[PDB]
């Protein structure tokens, strides 16, 4: 889940 | 009367919301425009792509939900992001014009722009009955967002491993919520009871919107239209 | 003289392009806007997503093409895709102004412009220069999509598995251009020589792209601003 | 590569 770990710092 | 810490929980609530909803829309000028089938699908995807980041931010900004494991926090995004995008987008929707408002007319959604992204009436017409049913409620500002809150915050949802500890936000949410509406709303004796009714309307559409979603998403030749946060969210990887 | 089997594929080249490049680009108003660091970037990507959709087409009608099969299809496309795209945008790069003119003037691409979309001027340089040679040698449409074709259906790319019957396309490619610029071209003595040169340069700009690729897309908060076929054709998947 | 399968026919 590359984009969600992102977003979530 | 309420507690300091439990208006604490309003005001970081409330602070949370103006931040992640811009109530100019002046960023939906950098979608795919629209076009009015499967035409209003690429505006649209766009449209939800942008709100997921923007629930992501509100997320974040909930008392104690930075404090979950990453694997609880993207699953309760995943299971509710599109149910928190019905919730927050009554705030523009109309009951005058029963369409959604954002600063148009390029961005006045009908039920006719709607129904061409892909989905059928099965979705639109329980959506837009929800729709006209929370903005009959009245909600406050402060009894709004901490609905969001809540339903972010459910356990019951798939792929939960701390259901105490969620459980135990959302039922503190709850007694911030029932309190609020005892002190601060003037007759809302049954507002408490209708308004958890509405988390279980927004399971029924959830339910329907990702059985159409899966329609959408094996035909490659529309599954390329969505943006790759779209497919992140609603997609089917654990 | 030229044989009549390979005229038909001249004939059959030259339709696969029209088909497939719309000298209007009133196809670019449906993109994500342009803004003038990463904007510019949204509108760029879907530019290149639009521009594979219309190599593979392309592919599709290149005589031989279809009769591969899907695994070198696939491997075929993923390898020459960026190469094919700089190739065919020589029809509207502008030796006056340095640019790309595509029926503006929001879609004139000055180097500022390309600058924006997270490539570095390591890139942007050689493509340039590549753009003026290739602009310098005055193909004729005939010359012009033959090297499509032969840079398509080259064989030492990686994942190729039929080594022997691409190069046996190829090579017949080779020979019908060789044939055009004898009768048809005067004074391409040096043709056929600095278009192979070109084929070559084409590939220092495939390997530069695919390394800055790479760290557009082990940035998510970038990579989630391309579209799903982008991220499949550049993807590393096999 | 489901949309490259798929746009190939
Ligand atoms: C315009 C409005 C927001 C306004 C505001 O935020 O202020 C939004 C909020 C709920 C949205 C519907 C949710 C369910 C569908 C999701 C699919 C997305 C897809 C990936 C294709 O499944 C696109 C079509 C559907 C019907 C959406 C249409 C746009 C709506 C009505
Ligand atoms: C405007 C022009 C086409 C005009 C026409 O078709 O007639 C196209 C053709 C070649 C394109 C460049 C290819 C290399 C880069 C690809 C990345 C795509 C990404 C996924 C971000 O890697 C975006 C930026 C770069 C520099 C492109 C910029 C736009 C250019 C110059």
């Amino acid at each position: 889940h590359k984009i969600l770990h992102r977003l979530l710092q | 009367m309420l507690s300091d810490e439990q208006m604490q929980i309003i005001n970081s609530l409330v602070e949370a919301h103006h931040k992640t909803y811009d109530d100019s829309y002046s960023d939906f000028v950098r979608f795919r425009p629209p076009v009015r089938r499967l035409s209003m699908l690429p505006h649209l995807a766009d449209l939800v792509s942008y709100s997921i980041q923007k629930v992501i931010g509100f997320a974040k900004m909930i008392p104690g939900f930075r404090d979950l494991t990453a694997e609880d926090q993207i699953a309760l995004l995943k299971s509710s992001a599109i149910e928190i995008i019905m919730l927050r987008s009554n705030q523009s929707f109309s009951l005058e014009d029963m369409s959604w408002s954002c600063g148009g007319p390029d961005f006045k959604y009908c039920i006719n722009d709607v129904t061409k992204a892909g989905h059928t009436l099965e979705l639109l017409e329980p959506l837009v009955k929800f729709q006209v049913g929370l903005k009959k409620l009245k909600l406050h500002e402060e009894e709004h967002v901490l609905l969001m809150a809540i339903c972010l915050l459910s356990p019951d949802r798939p792929g939960v491993q701390d259901h105490v500890r969620i459980e135990a936000l959302q039922d503190r949410l709850c007694d911030v919520l029932q309190a609020y509406i005892r002190i601060q709303h003037p007759g809302g004796r049954l507002l408490y009871a209708k308004m958890i009714q509405k988390l279980a309307d927004l399971r029924s559409l959830n339910e329907e919107h990702s059985k159409q979603y899966r329609s959408l998403s094996f035909q490659p030749e529309h599954s390329m239209q969505l943006t790759p946060l779209v497919l992140e969210v609603f997609g089917s990887e654990v």
